Formats: structure tokens, C-alpha cells, sequence
């Protein structure tokens, strides 16, 4: 039977035939069949069969030859050349080898920290509809590991996500938003350290999502802003964000949106500007100029939502706070 | 052909069905750039909670992982104002249920049921090999084209058996948004205990669907859901209505069809045959002609939409 | 014997008894979903110290928390004529204490204990990020679903931090005495709330891996005198990686005691543990001896004949 070193050499050479295809289709069909057969032969070493479970020596030899040969970089780079069922086999091989451990070490994360281009070639795959779904699966498995999430967050390429969450093909745009949310919410201290050092650039892009003409982009981005501000790891971001008059002027416009869902999500962020001790004078000037308009509005705001007791306590507290404002 | 993700390109012509909770409208439409006829499914997302919007996004992931001749292909997906729009090719005979409600009110012919259930088992054999459990196999989710091809279409209900990279032996998730599906679910899905369920749960729903196509009405039709749960738990199994089982009693089904429905509907899930084992069963060996030659003739009382 | 309907729910048989009342199985008669209900007699709530305020607080917290490792509230139903309240909850098969009582050594294999401890730390990091301090972490308040997912349950004793407070400082001593830190036993005026839960998760990991308690006493005064001394031992069958983690938790001074970060970064936490021994199963139903713990509702369906 063939070894891992034979199978890695087979798949390496058949990929190198697909790379050019200067010879006619009679060679390309053979090369495509070889790539398909050798991707199943690799997956049988990693996942086994019901009568013959994975053997730890074969997995160790396969994982080492996939570092030695550079074939993990080649399969990610040339993923467009592979057939439909074969592209799912590359994602299933990649995720299994990424979860490998040697005691407390993860040796595939130690590998990807050199040849970091694997992470950027997966992120670039959102621009190619025939590979975007498989690139998204592999990329979400990478960002489970804090060194790989850190390479992506601290890169000039991260700001491409503000294009990818607005694409017209909704099954790709919603997969890009799932990857974007996981980077910001999984590793709490890394995300808080990023949001401090990149505050002025990140929130200058994020306000454009709150102005989006796509309903689902507008709805999901305003939900996530409330979850980023209420998290106690982000307290220094939250107290800085609510100190800006531009950020209150936006939340008082979103309270008047035609969507009941956008109005209700905006209320749960607006609440935090008024409930704040130690307000800065620009916020007090805004609320003093709007005092009667806000009291009249909050007395009418979603009164048919009678099932919720804490919503009525918060409305009552806000109307009291807006009556208790003192003139300069 | 590629379909543009813009709401202006489609002329909506008529309503052909409804679904989800009661939020989905299904329309026949004309694609203006070519004149091709298509199905558009529309859901107003302002009527949806954040759980319902997340449940609709899972269907769009699964419908991209599958490529099989007997599973419905999705042509485009986009947002227009408040509404999620999904586009597919149009199946000119509708669902197998639409045929029963219009032209086959006392049940279908045995050879037409053989062509339909062979196409359904070919789609399930792919889905079970991919590591998924379909849920809601029912006669509303089986669609038929003008050239007699049969498609399975219930993909919103599907669950993966893969967890943390491992294919699990059984799963325990009770199916969400499933009130209209409860008659077709197996006893081991409804029990919600430490046993769990697996891919053998669809082989029960194929047996309930085979009874529905043959009898023209579903098993457990008039029952409150709690009475149907009691009859499932006490072990009541539904079967074919013909002159051997007892106005329409001037027929018999073959002993092969009676044996097929009894290999499905078994109480022990491990005694049920797999989808690849059922495709070898002697019930299907009465199929001689090609499906695209025979099925339009077996449906001769019907007019297809053109 | 006889069916009773409460809103859309059909009443089943007894699952146990909590700190405030009976717990029963119920069936949603519209969707057939299997649920649990906590029954709160208002006559009894006003006999328990702050019981009516604790039930109101527990409902207000459970309406706003959503995580894979924290219990879910489904409905609250009232019967003002009979003076009752019902909380309808997600169904869980048993608590972690019922499994530990079901084996003679009262412990789990290291491979099984690690799998529950990672789910506890995922649930605590959620609760702490939301500003909730759960003062009563112990195996009696950790519940298992049929899929083997762990749920943190009894939020009645918990404290919620004010949104604009810069740190987790807490005032009030509450919860199970055997799981409390020296800060509580010495009766201090102020302490870090998050560092109390790390001690209670430390006594939990010590107990489920060792089958013992680090501190003991015949009554509350002797128990708090023994906790206030801060001194305990770790047995000889305890491995060096686990013994170090159980010394970073269970540390006398709150500034030296581990954070959730130092727990997730520890060698015993990040290691992969082999299945060297058979895991402890969920025990069979205590009365009927049913190994699958199936629904009790069938003799109630046979009274109602549908509906
Ligand atoms: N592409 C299609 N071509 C023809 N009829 C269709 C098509 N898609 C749906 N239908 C019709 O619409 C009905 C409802 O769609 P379905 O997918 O079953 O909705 P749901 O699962 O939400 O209940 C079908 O049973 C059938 O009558």
C-alpha cells in the first residue's frame, strides 16, 4: 500500500500538471482524476474507515510531509482548479491538520505563523464566488487560534471586510459577516487591545454600515454594536464612544427608523448615553435642546410591547433622567 | 446561466404556494434579460425574530454544499427592501401533493409512486453520505419538472451529524419550526431522551410519504398532535388501503409495495434498511422505461404549467 | 393518573425539588417539545428570606442572558386565584451531583472531568463579560442535557454589577458555605466578585477529580474557622499538572489567585487527555429503573385522549 510520502508526491505532481494545462484535455482529465483520487487517499489517512480507525504514525508522517512539501500553500492557492467534491475534501483535510496537538503544542499554528500568506489567500477568496464558501469554512477554523486571529486583526487586509459584508450575493455577504463577528468577539483581551489602538480608523468605517441601504447589513451591524459596547472587557471603548456628540446624534435618528427592530436596537444603545454618570457638556447641550421632544416621544415609544417589565422600568428611568436635567 | 442579484430583473406573475410559519410567498416569475420562467420565494424579514433570521441563513449554507441531480438547485439569493428573495428553476407539475389535491384525490398509481420514491431515495443516499440528517421528507417537498425529473427540496430542516470534526453516532436536537411536519417525524425523534436519532429516521418518513401518495391522505390526519404522539408511542403503524387491508376499494398494490412499506416504519431504527439498500428492493424492478419518457404519460390526466 | 393543563402545557411527573419549590416534567401540547417547570407557591415565597425579590431578580436576569452553557427560561405563567407562579425551563436530564452520588469513589476520570471544566469556564467567562457574579457555583447547580452539554442553572443567589462601575467589587456574603473563599469566612466589608467564582470553580474541580473536599467542619462556625486558616492538602494520586492548577485556584490572597486568562493558558487546561478509563454514565431513572429516562407523560396522554 502507498505511504504518506507517495501520496504527497502524487498530489504535488498532479497539481503541478493542472497549474499550466498547455497540453490538450486528454491530459487534463487524467490530472483532474489524479487530484480527486489522491485527495480521497489523504482523507482516509486522517479520518479512517468504520472497520479501520486512524493510525497515529501515519497521521504524524502525513502532517510532516505536508509541511516539508509546501503542499498546504499550493492547495489553498490553486483551489479554483479542483472539482466541486474535491474542494470540500481540501477543507476537511486542512481543518483536521490545523487541530493537531503534540502535548500542549499546536504544530500547524506554529507552521502557519511562517508562510502567513495562507491566511490572506483564504481571506481573498471572498472575491471568487466558486471558492468563497470553502475559503470561509477554512478561515473560521484558523481564527479559533489566537496567533492566527492576531495576524488577521493587525493587518491592512482586515479592512476588506467592510466591502465583503455589503456584497449583493447574500449567501456570501452573510458568511463574511459571520467571520467578521467571530474575530471581534472570540478572544476578549486581543479584541479589546485592537479596538483601543485602532479606534479612530475602525469606528470611521463602522459608521458606514449604520448608514447602509441594505436592510440586513443595517440590522446586524446595529445589533453587534450593542454587544461590543455592553461587554465589560470593552469598558474603556464604551466610555469613549458615548462621550462623542456625533454618536448620540446618530442614535436619536435611528430611534425614528421605519423598522421596529432598528428602533428597538437603537433604544438599547441610546439608554447608555442618558444613564451615564459624569456626562461631557456636548451631550448635556444635545439633551437639554431636545428635552420636551424626548419626554413626549419616550411616553409614546412602543407602548404596545406590554409583555416586557424591564423595558417599562428603563423608559420610566429615562423620562425621569430627562426631567432631572439642570439648565447651564 | 447566471441570474443577477437585483430586484428589478424579475417580473412576478402569480402565486403558486406559501410556507415557513406563514411568512413565505412563492411566485412564478419571468426573468426579463432572457424570458426564462423561474420560481421566486420571498420572506419579509421584519416579521422575523433574530432566531428566525439565523435559521433562514443556515438553509443558504446547506444548499451550497450539495450538488446532486435530484436536489433543487438555487439560482440566486438577495435582499430587496425588507424581503429575502431566493430564486430557483420552476417545476412545471408543482409538488407531488399539488397533483394529489388536483388530479389524484384517491391516491396515485403504483408505477408513478415507484418513479417518485426512487428519485427521493437517490437524493437521501447522497445527503446521508455527506454526514447530514434531512428532516421533513414529505409529499409537499417532492417536486416534478415538465420532462419528468423528480427533486427533493426540504433543505431548511437539515442537521449535520459532524461535531468538532467527528461524525457523531446519534444526535439530540429537536427540530425547530416543525409543527406542520410532526406526522412524518419518527418515534425516536419525538421521544427526546438519552437514545438520540440518526439517518435511519428518514427511512420512516419515506414510509409515511409512501402511504400518503398511495392513500391520498396522510396517516394521523385529523388527530390533535398529542393523540398522534400517543399512537406513535403505543406503536400504531399506518399501512396501504387496498382490498387486502380494507368506494375506492377495487384495487390491490403488489406484495413488493406492501413489503417495502413494512421495511420502512419499523419500531427499532437499527432494523430499518439504509437508503442504498432500499434502491435494490424488488419494488423498483417494475421500472422498465426511462423516467423522462414514462412519468408524463403516467400523469396523463394532468396539464403541466407552460 | 389524571391530566392537568396549564396554559398550553400538559403536566407530567416530578423531576425533583429546588430551593423554592417542586420541579416537574411538562409537554408543550402544540409543538410536542419536552420541558421542565419550577412551581412557586406564593404562600411559601414570603416565608423565605427575600424569596419574592430573589424570584423577581432571577426572572429579570434569565430574560436577558443567551449562551450555550447557561440555562434557558421559556415562559412565566401565573395563577393568582391559587396563588402560584410557574417558570418553564429548558429540560436537562440530571445535575452533576446525581452522577457523583452514583459511583462509590464520588469522582470522574480526568478525561471526563476536563470536558466539563472547559464548559464551566466558557459559561463563567460569558456571565462575567455580562457583569453577572454567580455566588453558588457547585456540582449541584451544573445540569446536563441529553446531548452532553453542561448548563449553569440556579441564578437566584447571583449579583449583577452596575453598568458604570469600573471594577467587580461586591458587598454581600451569600451561597453554599463549603464553596466560599476566605474573604467570606473572615467576614470582610468588600471583595472582588469575579475572584469568588474562581474559588468555587476551584473547589468544584478539586471535588469532581479527587472525591473529597479541601475544607470540612461539623457546623458553619467550625467550617468558617477552618476556611479562615487557609490551609489544605492535595492527595498523592493527584498529577503534577492538576496539582499546580488547584494551587493557582484555591489561593488565599485574591491578587495571587488565577484569572480566567491564566486558567485557559494553563498546561492541564491546554493538554489533550486520553480516554484511559470508562466514563461515568448518566444514572438510570431512580423509581422506574428506565436507563434512557424517557417521558413520564404517556399515562396523562391516555387520560386526555389527545387535545
Ligand atoms: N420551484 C418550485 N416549483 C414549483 N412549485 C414550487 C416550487 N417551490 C415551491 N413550490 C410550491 O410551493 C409550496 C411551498 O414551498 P415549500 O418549499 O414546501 O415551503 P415550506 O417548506 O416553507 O413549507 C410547495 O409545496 C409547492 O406547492
Amino acid at each position: 500500500h502507498k505511504s504518506p510520502a507517495d501520496i504527497v508526491k502524487n498530489l504535488k505532481e498532479s497539481m503541478a500538471v493542472l497549474e499550466k494545462q498547455d497540453i490538450s484535455d486528454k491530459k487534463a482529465e487524467k490530472a483532474t482524476e489524479e487530484v480527486s483520487k489522491n485527495l480521497v487517499a489523504m482523507k482516509e489517512i486522517l479520518y479512517g474507515t468504520n472497520e479501520k480507525e486512524p493510525q497515529t504514525e501515519a497521521v504524524a508522517q502525513l502532517a510532516q510531509e505536508l509541511y516539508n512539501s509546501g503542499l498546504l500553500s499550493t492547495l489553498v492557492a490553486d483551489l479554483q482548479l479542483i472539482d466541486f467534491e474535491g474542494k470540500k475534501d481540501v477543507a476537511q483535510i486542512f481543518n483536521n491538520i490545523l487541530r493537531r496537538q503534540i502535548g500542549t503544542r499546536t504544530p500547524t499554528v506554529e507552521y502557519i505563523c511562517t508562510q502567513q500568506n495562507i491566511l490572506f489567500m483564504l481571506l481573498k477568496g471572498y472575491e471568487s464566488p466558486e471558492i468563497a464558501l470553502n475559503c470561509g469554512i477554512m478561515l473560521r477554523e484558523c481564527i479559533r487560534h489566537e496567533p492566527l486571529a492576531k495576524i488577521i486583526l493587525w493587518s491592512e487586509q482586515f479592512y476588506d471586510f467592510f466591502r465583503y459584508v455589503e456584497m449583493s450575493t447574500f449567501d456570501i455577504a452573510s458568511d463574511a459577516f459571520a467571520t467578521f463577528k467571530d474575530l471581534l468577539t472570540r478572544h476578549k483581551l486581543l479584541s479589546a487591545e485592537f479596538l483601543e489602538q485602532h479606534y479612530d480608523r475602525f469606528f470611521s468605517e463602522y459608521e458606514k454600515l449604520l448608514h447602509s441601504e441594505n436592510y440586513v447589513t443595517k440590522r446586524q451591524s446595529l445589533k453587534l454594536l450593542g454587544e461590543l459596547l455592553l461587554d465589560r472587557h470593552n469598558f474603556t471603548i464604551m466610555t469613549k464612544y458615548i462621550s462623542k456628540p456625533e454618536n448620540l446624534k446618530l442614535m436619536m435618528n435611528l430611534l425614528r427608523d421605519k423598522s421596529r427592530n432598528i428602533q428597538f436596537e437603537a433604544f438599547h444603545v441610546f439608554k447608555v448615553f442618558v444613564a451615564n454618570p459624569n456626562k461631557t457638556q456636548p451631550i448635556l447641550d444635545i439633551l437639554l435642546k431636545n428635552q420636551a421632544k424626548l419626554i413626549e416621544f419616550l411616553s409614546k415609544f412602543q407602548n404596545d410591547r406590554t409583555e416586557d417589565e424591564q423595558f417599562n422600568d428603563e423608559k420610566t428611568y429615562l423620562v425621569k433622567q430627562i426631567r432631572d436635567l439642570k439648565r447651564p | 446561466s447566471s441570474f443577477l442579484p437585483e430586484g428589478g430583473c424579475y417580473e412576478l406573475l402569480t402565486v403558486i404556494g406559501k410556507g415557513f410559519e406563514d411568512l413565505m410567498t412563492v411566485n412564478l416569475a419571468r426573468y426579463k434579460p432572457t424570458g426564462e420562467y423561474v420560481t421566486v420565494r420571498r420572506i419579509n424579514l421584519e416579521a422575523c425574530s433574530n432566531e428566525m433570521v439565523t435559521f433562514l441563513q443556515g438553509e443558504l449554507h446547506v444548499s451550497k454544499l450539495f450538488n446532486h441531480p435530484n436536489i433543487v438547485p438555487y439560482r440566486a439569493t438577495f435582499i430587496a427592501d425588507n424581503e429575502l428573495w431566493v430564486v430557483t428553476s420552476f417545476m412545471a407539475y408543482g409538488s407531488a401533493k399539488d397533483l394529489i389535491c388536483t388530479h389524484f384525490m384517491d391516491g396515485m398509481n403504483e408505477l408513478a409512486i415507484a418513479y417518485i420514491l426512487q428519485g427521493v431515495l437517490k437524493a437521501l443516499d447522497y445527503i446521508h453520505h455527506m454526514g447530514y440528517v434531512h428532516r421533513s421528507v414529505k409529499a409537499s417537498h417532492i417536486l416534478i419538472s415538465v420532462d419528468g425529473k423528480v427533486y427533493l427540496s426540504g433543505l431548511r430542516s437539515n442537521l449535520s451529524m459532524i461535531s468538532h470534526g467527528q461524525r457523531q453516532r446519534v444526535v439530540h436536537d429537536f427540530p425547530k419550526y416543525s409543527v406542520k411536519v410532526l406526522p412524518w417525524l419518527s418515534p425516536e425523534v419525538l421521544q427526546q431522551n438519552l437514545q438520540g436519532y440518526d439517518a435511519k429516521s428518514d427511512i420512516y418518513s419515506v414510509g409515511i410519504t409512501a402511504c400518503e401518495l398511495a392513500n391520498g391522505h396522510v396517516p394521523f390526519k385529523d388527530m390533535p398532535a398529542t393523540q398522534m404522539l400517543l399512537e406513535k408511542l403505543n406503536g400504531t403503524v399506518p399501512c396501504l388501503l387496498d382490498t387486502s387491508t380494507i368506494h375506492p376499494y377495487h384495487r390491490t398494490f403488489s406484495p413488493h409495495f406492501h413489503h417495502f412499506v413494512e421495511q420502512c416504519l419499523q419500531r427499532n431504527p437499527d432494523a430499518r434498511p439504509s437508503a442504498s439498500t432500499l434502491l435494490n428492493h424488488s419494488f423498483f424492478k417494475q421500472i422498465k422505461r426511462r423516467a423522462s419518457e414514462a412519468l408524463p404519460e403516467l400523469l396523463r390526466p394532468v396539464t403541466p404549467i407552460t | 393518573k389524571r391530566a392537568k393543563l396549564i396554559g398550553k402545557y400538559l403536566m407530567g411527573d416530578l423531576l425533583g425539588e429546588g430551593s423554592y419549590g417542586k420541579v416537574k416534567e411538562v409537554l408543550d401540547s402544540e409543538t410536542l417539545c419536552r420541558r421542565a417547570v419550577k412551581i412557586l407557591k406564593k404562600k411559601k415565597l414570603r416565608r423565605i428570606p427575600n424569596g419574592e425579590a430573589n424570584v423577581k431578580k432571577e426572572i429579570q436576569l434569565l430574560r436577558r442572558l443567551r449562551h450555550k452553557n447557561v440555562i434557558q427560561l421559556v415562559d412565566v405563567l401565573y395563577n393568582e386565584e391559587k396563588q402560584k407562579m410557574y417558570m418553564v425551563m429548558e429540560y436537562c436530564v440530571c445535575g452533576m451531583q446525581e452522577m457523583l452520588d452514583s459511583v462509590p469513589e464520588k469522582r470522574f476520570p480526568v478525561c471526563q472531568a476536563h470536558g466539563y471544566f472547559c464548559q464551566l469556564i466558557d459559561g463563567l467567562e460569558y456571565l462575567h463579560s455580562q457583569g453577572i457574579v454567580h455566588k453558588d457555583i457547585k456540582p449541584g447547580n451544573l445540569l446536563l442535557t441529553t446531548g452532553g452539554t453542561l448548563k449553569i442553572s440556579d441564578l437566584g443567589v447571583a449579583e449583577a454589577l452596575h453598568p458604570f462601575a469600573a471594577d467587580d467589587t461586591c458587598r454581600t456574603s451569600q451561597g453554599s458555605p463549603a464553596f466560599q473563599p476566605p474573604e467570606i469566612a473572615n467576614g470582610l466589608d468588600t471583595f472582588s466578585g469575579f475572584k469568588v467564582d474562581i474559588w468555587s470553580a476551584g473547589v468544584t474541580l478539586y471535588n469532581i477529580t479527587t472525591g473529597l473536599y479541601p475544607f470540612e467542619g461539623d457546623n458553619i462556625y467550625k467550617l468558617f474557622e477552618n476556611i479562615g486558616k487557609g490551609s489544605y492538602a492535595i492527595p498523592g494520586d493527584c498529577g503534577p499538572p492538576l496539582s499546580d492548577l488547584l494551587k493557582g485556584m484555591l489561593e488565599y490572597e485574591p491578587a495571587k489567585r488565577f484569572s480566567i486568562r491564566q486558567i485557559r493558558q494553563h498546561s492541564w487546561f491546554r493538554k489533550k487527555h486520553p480516554p484511559a478509563e470508562a466514563p461515568v454514565p448518566i444514572p438510570p431513572s431512580p423509581d422506574t429503573k428506565d436507563r434512557w429516562r424517557s417521558m413520564t407523560v404517556v399515562p396523562y396522554l391516555e387520560d386526555l385522549h389527545g387535545a
